[PDB]
């Protein structure tokens, strides 16, 4: 399925991904498209900070949500 | 949630930025 | 070209620069607009604290980007 991330910048990042795609794997698809490297990203959605071992089924990530995100220094 | 996770995100960004 | 400075209270400063300046030299830039000295100024691009030796071309810093500008209080 197709999700989004929208970064502060205005732009908006699309990425294929499944369900059960633990969000490891997302941070690690942005860094594909944008060389950002996965300890930097912070992921935000639903008012939640996302955490590395769980899936995007496990938050209700459905087809085309918005993720937000933060960029460390 | 509405406009939460885009105001949250700039807050948190600009958090991030003061470090 | 035009380039956006935002400060973390939300205000934007435009400004007119070219590839070639130096960061140093947008800062002297937010001076002339905002008073502000350059030794008081922390440019960030895109998660990375901006040098004053660099230029924006070295940063891939092109028309319409957003700069943010963190204030510093100053020593003495």
């Amino acid at each position: 399925m197709q999700i989004f991330v929208k970064t502060l910048t205005g732009k908006t990042i699309t990425l294929e991904v499944e369900p059960s795609d633990t969000i490891e794997n997302v941070k690690a698809k942005i860094q594909d498209k944008e060389g950002i490297p996965p300890d930097q990203q912070r992921l935000i959605f639903a008012g939640k900070q996302l955490e590395d071992g769980r899936t995007l089924s496990d938050y209700n990530i459905q087809k085309e949500s918005t993720l937000h995100l933060v960029l460390r220094l | 949630l509405g406009l939460t996770d885009l105001e949250l995100a700039q807050q948190l960004q600009q958090e991030e930025y003061q470090q």
